[PDB]
């Protein structure tokens, strides 16, 4: 109310608004699916588009041969955070000859959101993301927020009516997650994960977009009539 | 952050105006009057000190005429500090001139220049512009004697008679009133003295109430002669006038 | 009025409304707790699991400064983060000018000193966290506690979030039932059991245990987690005390 | 009213954000105390450990500066530690500059100037702190110097600071009157700590045990602060006489 | 005084056919008298059918490899996984080897 | 962070007053009473002390303070403000005139110089005016002797004689009485006595009055001797027990 | 660049400056104008450091230029002299200085005489009767001494002129190729074609 | 007043909505895809009749393969194009190749959010991006001050679009001709337009992989306007 | 440095500084652009509000960019000064690197950048300034006359009119001016221009200034009396 104007304001309740609204940029926007089992790891997509004339909102990005996250909100916030990581995994691989692990990818991710909640005259990122992928410790699955909240789960979804997705998941946890060896089941399953959250359209094949990484699997994505065998 | 106490210094009213610019004016409306006349043979300054004190030092006192060079002078109506910022400047100004063409400044590039500073702070910095109006008189071997006149806004204008200060609506009418063309400068003397002694909020016109300047080739020979009247100067001169 | 709306202003009280209101974000948080010990410290913190989906043991919380002192928080978890950045900024600069590794007390300023620096502008918002935080140093153990508007002190306990007063109260029966000391196996033990009394004022959704530990004897001086059988242990020792 | 939240001028030509900092000086509801003797200076406060969690030896408002010079806090810990940082930089950079220890009132003189740009920048909020220097100078002997959020300083002969500050000051003004001299007539600093926790218990009409009270003394070449033995020890020596 | 440049010897071979190309490079690496390896690689795959060589000095070469390697990385994120062609290649380091023109990558490059 | 405030906080409002400035006079008008007067021999300036508590040693608070060994200052209004103000004004006077010409500044000049770090804090940004009127006497071979006041605008103006702060109206009244041009430097120093007797109402003695003057050289206080024209300081602090051998013949 | 030639007679200023560009052991060019026009009634020839002595004649130009167009009025040659002594002076003392030598020829308006300035590179400035820079001085200064007077007509300053770039052409190592003369008076400035 | 970057209770930049506003108050920009070419037209609307029409120049090329129309604040697209151009040629002279038509709008993109408290507020102007590439072939963009950029088969920009819109979702197939593009274009821009269309008050353009990007002339618009008008009354 | 963005959109897409800086150009006195056959004529209002002026000395309306461009004004008078360095700079600057002086349309498409880029800096308001810009490219005979705006946008005219009461004068052109046949002659042009001022000035004395561009860097003043001739035909031919 008198709080919202600025990042820098706590509210008499201890809460920053402007991060809320924020927060409320990826409520709108399309759902995304993340999970993931011992050996791969999987995103799955529902693109948007203006209208019939309209290309299709690309919502998956690919940062290395190892990572890659979807996105949901404010698309071009998602391009200068994804190019971040981008750039923090090259960073990785030039100094140290070492693939950045998820784990600090995420920690980077945080930090970097956090600075923006804290100074005069920046904004927050309006864009939720969900990062996969596969370093030394197996397959990984983060869920990042621009308040700077990340966390490593086995299988989530952002986005409107993320909710439907999120139950299935959780759900089909004990299934899913030992689903080793077998990319097209692991797919099937974030496919039927998604669409527990449509309403009125269905899956069709300009509107799908998947991506997956894994033990022996770089980071693919899936668009067009590559995706008609999962529909 | 820091957003909530700007007053935005620098913006328009929904008129088209400049706020601050208007106000600084409604500012120097309240200062002592300072007239300039030009005549064909010279230039007369003439200001009226902000209501006086008996135990003022009235002879090493300088509050409304200053000296910019030898051939340019500046009657001040306004804040007498933000006056002296910008006549240091103008001093500056007249020096680089000099240094660099190895000639005396031309009256209308040093008032220009002077006047694109004022303008620069009602467009951009955030601060607030310089209370104060000038006028200038000069001379240079272009255009001879020339008066100008510049204020907050950073608008210039020339003049043969001009007014700033308070009162100069009334000022400008008497001057409009008795000014001719072929005037001397000891008319144009008698002129300002009338002027100021019929538009001045005091009960009368004393001595120790002014500051007056001349601007004549009243030296030896095609060279032009700055007088800054002293206390017992102006006293003669008012005698003289038939004013006390 | 309108004094609260900005940071830095002090109100007619002499207040700073803003720190205030920081600190509702850190009431809002979970629980951590820090026991002082013979010779060390013991760090312990509640982990909400929100949902089935989050990997257990995968969602770390409580953070290491240099290799001796052990940082925990409550409140906005970034903010935390931001504050233990700084904290391993100002004590690798300590160790590259001293060589020694940074003691605790120093520490403590180091990071009082930046969240107080955060109360001082209008363009800077306060740290929404209180930190427990401490170690072993060449003077021996020492805990501390690091709140919002920069205030803090040494603690024999400590304890801040959504159930403190729990906690407090559970810490201030140690300290009056053991005037001679509690040893560090112990400690992680009453740790476990704190953490699980302060629970009952956060039952909606279950919780994940986590626990970590610096003593010059146990741990040889150096901060480590708590895993394994050593924390199974002490979660069948909190489990056996709440029924 | 935006004059209220930043340090410029009100109508009547007043800083209420320079006066709500004196209102957080009391915040920590802590009483101070200082007094000369003839080879010292003793500064006295009070220590409140409400908290039985808290660990009592961590909690002080008296600072060591320099080895010379010591500082009392009146206000809240953290603007009591940056400034506390900032005199103890200040009087290292003065003595490494200069080539000789920096005086209590020089130090006193330029955190005051410090606190004075607070009160005419906008950017920067004053301390809600009042500090008071203590040390025995090698030119003007025993010194007691402080310094508010106002940006003004001056030296005392004795002075107090806190909540019940005007009871202890009256205190010692009728001893002062009734001396007729500018200090504590006395040889050994023991007994000037005796009389300043003497008449601040007079002054207060508290008692006090060991932990009570928080003691520092100024002597020629070190300034130091008294561990909880000293002060009962000196708790002693008042109860039998 | 300090001198950044080394002289670590080898030598390389490129030639064309109608339908392929070979870049070859023996795998000596010395300095002044001594032999430092036996067996150290400087042709490098890049990707995208390019293979490269930077003979000379050794320290400059494999920065300058490393950094062509990190430009077709980076050609195919910004420009949708596009092929970078051997024309464009070649431009692109050009402007990696002039970017230093006046403290050079002591180095021939064959791609 | 960083000082976000590169805008100025004084403003005209819309009847021309520049708000901050006459709230800082309205700061000066709360002040104790402080005077100045200029004899044909020499130049007086002169205050009350006023003590914020008996326990305080008013001797180490100097409200008459020495800018050059010929020129000193008083005040009237915030103390720490003025304080400041002694310290830029002595610097000023080294790095703007004495490193370059060799010399100390004559009176006008100084005061030029105060006047525009006071004019800065008028219109710069992020701050707001001193809360301070000066008066500044002082001594050059060119000048002579000289008396200046300067107020919180920058605006400078030359006086016989004047008075600032809480009792000024009834203070520059009495002066216009008693002054004349033709008065001794001891004339002036027992006017100024009876003029500030007038605004204080507690003790009036040398403990509790501030009393300095410009007159002839010191040789006395220069502290070295074979130089013939470095005389000493024309600035002179009157001792506590000076001001009370005057209180006696008043 | 290497010849450069100044007389101030009567009523008019005139400039000769050597028409050839040599670079190596090769003439580039036989028709090079080493001039620039600062104003209607001023003229600058150069010689010096190639690249420097083009680059810094156009800056020169532009400068002057823009006065004339802001104030309505052209400087004096007096005045631009002044000025190009000043940008000279500040130049010796840069990280890389113009190694630029120049003449300056103007007719003043408002005085109704000729004015040669003669200025190095050190920006060392000389109003003369006549002038020159480099190797060329050693010969024609003697050479004025003995024939110039101050009342000469231009015709008889051209005269003067074919005197110095003979005794030039006879007894200098270099081939300059012969000079470019130009004429600096009231009525402004024009080129001698038939030289 | 309130900072430039904040976000409403929705979840969207202030100022990014209020400079779409200034949009639709721009005038009409029609852009076309087909096999054989892109199609680019748009409104000139003068202010007075006495403003020389030819002057208004709301299409402009950005390099020989791509073209570009706008619709709003136009004064504000000078930079922008100053960064098309300037990104399209430094990347032929990095790469020695023309550049994608998506990357030369991904570049262009990347200045709308750079705005805050860096320029002091979003663009006021939208942008119709058409060009042809070896990869994707004939394209067109809508580039946003939001940042966001869609592809386009068929797109209208300005005070006309929502009518426009839905006129091109009738009108599209995938086997346009660029004949049938140029007349569609014309059609559409007669009907949302407030005076009456005619060779002077509007302009088209197209880009073909063959000649490149073409600002047509006033002559040769004039008889597609003619032969339009004959073929409307031919049933 | 000052930061703040004065010139931002509001809810219903306008920036009102610009628009603000629009109506200051409205209260600034009426100029005049009107182009012939074979010149283009700058016509100005002066007020008469101020009498004891020296006209020698007083800045002209129309200013000279170069030897063969020229720009007047409409708005505040210190703020055109700014636009009219820069321009005079960038004028000498593209003669020095391109060896060939600005066309009018170079000219005015930099102008207009400038105002342009005030609309959207931080630290800085809108000139409150429209300009009308006209002279002859080089080597070109063809007339050009061009306008300016606060917010940036710029365009050619046949003739145009800037300032107060600026719509009546662009009501009277629109019916006057013929684009199929322009003023033939000189003459023509500065009386079509002098008749279109007559509108609105008051009185035809020391009110009106009038300059004359013809091709190759041929601009002149007219005097008093010269456009006084103009105002006594233009009268006695109206009583009819
Ligand atoms: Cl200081």
């Amino acid at each position: 109310n008198n709080y919202d104007g600025d990042t820098v304001t706590f509210s008499p309740t201890g809460r920053l608004f402007q991060v809320e609204y924020a927060l409320e940029a990826i409520k709108q926007g399309s759902v995304t699916v993340g999970l993931r089992s011992n050996t791969h790891a999987v995103l799955v997509a529902l693109k948007r588009n203006a209208d019939e004339l309209s290309s299709y909102q690309k919502k998956i990005i690919k940062c290395d041969e190892h990572m890659g996250l979807s996105l949901a909100g404010l698309a071009p916030d998602a391009r200068v955070l994804s190019n971040y990581l981008r750039q923090q995994c090259n960073y990785s691989s030039l100094v140290f000859n070492r693939k950045l692990a998820v784990e600090r990818a995420g920690h980077l991710l945080c930090d970097k959101a956090q600075k923006n909640t804290q100074s005069y005259g920046g904004r927050p990122y309006g864009v939720g993301l969900l990062i996969i992928g596969y370093d030394k410790s197996g397959a990984h699955l983060l869920e990042f927020q621009p308040s700077g909240n990340v966390t490593e789960l086995y299988g989530t979804a952002i986005g409107a009516r993320s909710q439907g997705a999120k139950t299935y998941l959780e759900r089909t946890l004990d299934t899913f997650i030992k689903i080793d060896g077998n990319p097209d089941e692991l797919i099937k399953a974030g496919v039927e994960a998604i669409s527990q959250s449509l309403r009125d359209e269905s899956l069709t094949v300009d509107n799908l977009s998947i991506a997956i990484v894994g033990k022996d699997t770089p980071f693919t994505i899936y668009d067009g009539e590559a995706v008609a065998k999962y529909i | 952050g820091s957003r909530r106490y700007d007053s935005r210094t620098t913006i328009f009213s929904p008129e088209g105006r400049l706020y601050q610019v208007e106000y600084a004016l409604e500012s120097i409306s309240h200062a002592g009057t300072a007239i300039g006349i030009m005549a064909s043979d010279g230039i007369v300054l003439a200001a009226e000190r902000k209501v006086t004190s008996t135990l003022l030092e009235q002879d090493t006192s300088t509050e409304k005429l200053y000296k910019l060079n030898d051939k340019i002078a500046v009657a001040v109506a306004g804040l007498t500090a933000d006056a002296e910022i910008l006549i240091n400047t103008a001093r500056i100004h007249a020096q680089n001139y000099l240094k660099t063409y190895n000639e005396d400044i031309p009256v209308e590039i040093l008032v220009r220049r002077l006047s694109d500073i004022k303008q620069g702070y009602t467009q951009h910095g955030g601060l607030r512009p310089f209370g104060v109006s000038f006028i200038y008189a000069g001379y240079d071997d272009r255009y001879g004697y020339q008066l100008y006149t510049s204020n907050p806004s950073g608008n210039y204008t020339g003049w043969k008679a001009i007014s700033v200060g308070a009162n100069t609506s009334a000022a400008q009418t008497l001057l409009q009133m008795d000014y001719k063309d072929d005037m001397k400068v000891d008319d144009a003397i008698e002129l300002a003295l009338k002027t100021l002694s019929k538009t001045t909020d005091s009960s009368a016109l004393t001595y120790d109430r002014l500051e007056f300047a001349t601007i004549r080739k009243g030296a030896n020979d095609g060279e032009v002669y700055q007088k800054i009247f002293k206390p017992q100067e102006i006293k003669d001169i008012l005698v003289k006038t038939g004013i006390t | 009025t309108g004094y609260d709306l900005s940071n830095s202003v002090f109100s007619p009280d002499g207040r700073n409304f803003q720190v205030e209101y920081a600190v509702k974000a850190v009431e809002n948080g979970t629980t951590s707790i820090g026991i002082k010990c013979n010779d060390g410290v013991v760090f312990a913190v509640e982990k909400l699991i929100t949902s089935k989906l989050l990997v257990p043991q995968k969602n770390v919380k409580i953070q290491v400064v240099d290799r001796h002192i052990g940082c925990v928080y409550s409140g906005l978890i970034p903010d935390g983060r931001h504050l233990v950045n700084r904290g391993r900024e100002e004590a690798a600069s300590f160790k590259k000018l001293y060589k020694t590794p940074i003691p605790i007390p120093a520490f403590a300023d180091r990071l009082g000193q930046y969240v107080q620096a955060h109360t001082l502008y209008n363009s800077v918002r306060p740290f929404g966290v209180s930190t427990i935080f401490g170690g072993v140093d060449k003077n021996g153990a020492h805990l501390y506690m690091l709140e919002p508007s920069g205030s803090y002190w040494g603690y024999k306990g400590a304890a801040t979030g959504k159930g403190r007063q729990s906690a407090k109260a559970e810490l201030e029966k140690l300290v009056d039932h053991h005037p001679e000391g509690l040893s560090a196996r112990e400690a992680v033990k009453q740790a476990a059991k704190i953490i699980y009394l302060a629970h009952e004022d956060n039952k909606e959704k279950d919780f994940e245990l986590e626990i970590s530990w610096c003593s010059l004897s146990e741990t040889n001086g150096l901060h480590k987690f708590v895993k394994g059988d050593l924390l199974q242990e002490a979660i069948d020792f909190a489990q056996k005390e709440i029924n | 009213g935006y004059d209220r939240h930043i340090t410029i001028f009100s109508p009547e030509g007043r800083l209420y954000q320079v006066e709500y900092a004196f209102k957080a000086t009391n915040q920590t509801n802590i009483n101070s105390l200082a007094v000369r003797g003839k080879d010292c200076t003793v500064v006295i406060s009070q220590k409140k450990v409400p908290d039985k969690l808290l660990d009592p030896t961590t909690v002080s408002y008296i600072f060591c500066i320099s080895r010379t010079i010591g500082m009392v806090v009146n206000g809240p810990i953290p603007d009591a530690r940056n400034a506390a940082l900032r005199a103890k930089a200040e009087a290292a950079e003065f003595r490494y500059k200069y080539g000789y220890d920096m005086p209590c009132d020089v130090l006193a003189k330029r955190m005051a100037n410090l606190s004075q740009i607070y009160t005419q920048r906008a950017y920067m909020r004053p301390l809600g702190v009042i500090l008071t220097f203590v040390s025995v100078d090698e030119e003007l002997g025993p010194s007691i110097y402080k310094t508010d959020p106002a940006g003004y300083y001056v030296g005392y002969k004795a002075t107090a600071t806190g909540p019940k500050q005007q009871e202890i000051t009256t205190n010692l003004e009728n001893h002062f009157k009734k001396s007729k001299i500018d200090h504590i007539n006395e040889e050994s600093w023991e007994k000037v700590v005796e009389f300043a926790i003497t008449h601040m218990i007079d002054a207060l009409g508290t008692e006090f045990s060991k932990n009570d009270l928080e003691v520092g003394v100024a002597t020629k070449d070190k300034f130091f602060t008294l561990s909880a033995e000293n002060i009962e020890e000196r708790l002693v020596a008042i109860a039998e006489q | 005084q300090f001198n950044p440049y080394g002289d670590n010897g080898g030598t390389i071979l490129g030639i064309a056919g109608e339908d392929f190309a070979v870049l070859a490079g023996d795998t000596r690496n010395i300095t002044d008298y001594s032999i430092n390896s036996r067996y150290e690689p400087k042709v490098f795959d890049c990707g995208d059918n390019i293979v490269m060589s930077a003979n000379g000095f050794a320290a400059d070469g494999d920065a300058l490899v490393k950094r062509f390697k990190n430009s077709v990385k980076w050609y195919h994120f910004d420009h949708n996984d596009k092929k970078l062609s051997i024309n464009s290649a070649a431009r692109n380091i050009q402007h990696l080897l002039y970017g230093k023109r006046f403290f050079p990558y002591y180095v021939h490059t064959i791609i | 962070m960083t000082d976000r405030y590169s805008f100025s906080l004084t403003t005209f409002s819309p009847s021309g007053k520049l708000g901050q400035i006459d709230y800082a006079l309205t700061a000066v008008k709360q002040g104790v009473t402080s005077l100045g007067i200029k004899a044909t021999n020499g130049v007086v300036i002169a205050t009350e002390k006023k003590s914020s508590s008996p326990l305080a040693m008013s001797e180490t608070l100097s409200k008459v303070s020495l800018l050059t060994p010929d020129i000193g200052a008083v005040y009237s209004g915030m103390g720490p403000d003025y304080r400041v103000l002694v310290d830029k004004s002595r610097k000023v006077a080294h790095t703007s005139y004495k490193r370059i010409y060799g010399e100390y500044p004559p009176t006008k000049l100084l005061v030029s110089e105060v006047a525009k770090i006071m004019q800065e804090a008028t219109q710069s940004g992020g701050v707001r005016p001193f809360g301070v009127s000066l008066l500044i006497a002082g001594h050059d071979e060119f000048n002579g002797f000289s008396l200046y006041q300067v107020d919180p605008s920058g605006s400078y103006f030359p006086w016989k004689a004047t008075a600032i702060g809480k009792g000024s109206v009834a203070a520059k009244t009495f002066l216009e009485k008693r002054w004349n041009d033709e008065l001794e430097l001891e004339d002036a120093i027992h006017i100024a006595l009876l003029t500030l007797k007038e605004s204080v109402e507690g003790e009036f003695n040398g403990d509790t009055i501030e009393l300095a003057i410009i007159g002839d050289e010191n040789p006395d206080l220069l502290g070295y001797t074979g130089i013939p024209t470095d005389k000493g300081p024309r600035f002179r602090k009157l001792t506590s027990q000076e001001i009370n051998d005057r209180l006696e013949a008043l | 660049m290497d010849i450069i030639l100044g007389i101030r007679v009567q009523d008019s200023v005139i400039l000769a400056s050597s028409k050839a560009v040599t670079r190596g052991i090769s003439v580039l060019k036989d028709s090079d104008d080493k001039t620039r026009q600062l104003s209607p009634h001023t003229l600058m020839s150069f010689a010096g450091e190639a690249g420097d002595t083009v680059q810094f004649a156009e800056y020169i130009q532009a400068n002057i230029q823009l006065y004339s167009i802001r104030e309505d009025y052209e400087l004096s040659p007096q005045a631009v002299s002044s000025f190009v002594r000043q940008e000279l002076a500040k130049s010796i003392r840069s990280r890389r200085p113009y190694q630029v030598n120049v003449l300056i020829g103007g007719y003043d308006k408002k005085k109704n005489k000729p004015e040669l300035y003669q200025i190095d590179y050190l920006g060392t400035k000389v109003e003369l009767p006549y002038g020159a820079h480099g190797y060329s001085g050693f010969y024609t200064f003697s050479l004025l001494d003995h024939h110039y007077r101050p009342d000469m007509t231009t015709e008889e300053g051209l005269d003067l002129l074919k005197l110095c770039v003979q005794e030039l052409e006879k007894r200098m190592p270099m081939d300059f190729k012969g000079v470019i003369v130009k004429i600096v008076d009231k009525d402004g400035i024009r080129q001698v074609d038939d030289f | 007043d309130r900072g430039v970057s904040t976000f409403s209770p929705e979840g969207r930049l202030f100022q990014v909505e209020y400079s779409l506003e200034a949009i639709k108050l721009g005038s009409t920009a029609i852009g076309i895809a087909t096999k054989e070419g892109v199609v680019l037209g748009v409104e000139k609307r003068a202010t007075s009749p006495l403003l020389e029409s030819d002057s208004i120049e709301k299409i402009v090329e950005i390099d020989r393969h791509i073209g570009c129309a706008m619709s709003g604040l136009t004064a504000d697209a000078r930079s922008m194009i100053e960064h098309a151009r300037t990104a399209a040629v430094t990347h032929n002279l990095y790469y020695d190749e023309d550049i994608n038509v998506e990357s030369l709008t991904q570049s262009v993109c990347d200045l709308a959010l750079r705005f805050g408290e860096l320029m002091s507020r979003p663009f006021g102007v939208a942008l119709l991006i058409a060009g042809h590439d070896a990869d994707d072939g004939y394209q067109l963009f809508h580039a946003e001050p939001s940042g966001t950029f869609y592809r386009y088969n068929a797109k209208a920009i300005g005070s006309g679009s929502e009518g426009a819109q839905a006129e091109l979702l009738n009108e599209w197939h995938s086997s346009l001709t660029l004949k049938e593009a140029e007349l569609l274009v014309l059609k559409i821009l007669k009907q949302v337009m407030e005076e009456k269309l005619d060779e002077n008050n509007a302009q088209l353009s197209c880009i073909t992989k063959q000649d490149g990007f073409k600002i047509y002339d006033n002559e040769k618009t004039a008889e597609l306007i003619k032969e339009l008008k004959e073929k409307e009354a031919a049933e | 440095g000052y930061d703040r963005a004065l010139s931002i959109f509001s809810p219903d897409g306008h920036i009102f500084q610009v628009e603000y800086a629009l109506e200051a150009v409205k209260r600034g006195t009426c100029a005049v652009g009107v182009k012939g056959k074979n010149c283009v004529v700058l016509g100005c209002e002066r007020r008469s509000t101020l009498k004891l002026q020296d006209t020698r000395i007083t800045p002209s309306k129309v200013s000279k960019i170069d030897s063969h461009v020229v720009l007047s004004f409409s708005g505040l008078n210190a703020d055109s000064r700014i636009l009219i360095e820069k321009a005079r700079v960038e004028a000498q600057s593209h003669r020095l690197t391109l060896e060939d002086p600005v066309t009018v349309e170079y000219l005015t498409r930099y102008v207009a950048g400038v105002q342009q880029r005030y609309t959207q800096s931080g630290g800085v308001r809108p000139f409150g300034v429209s300009t009308l810009i006209a002279g002859f490219d080089p080597r070109d005979d063809e007339p050009k006359l061009y306008q300016t705006e606060p917010s940036g946008i710029y365009s050619s005219w046949s003739a145009q009119t800037i300032g107060r009461n600026s719509k009546t004068v662009r009501e009277f052109l629109e019916k006057n001016y013929d684009r199929k046949e322009p003023p033939a002659t000189v003459e023509e042009c500065v009386k079509l221009t002098v008749r279109s001022l007559l509108e609105v000035v008051q009185t035809g004395a020391k009110n009106i200034e009038i300059t004359v561009v013809k091709p190759d860097s041929d601009i002149v003043a007219l005097s008093s009396e010269e456009i006084n001739q103009y105002v006594t035909q233009i009268e006695q031919e109206k009583q009819e």
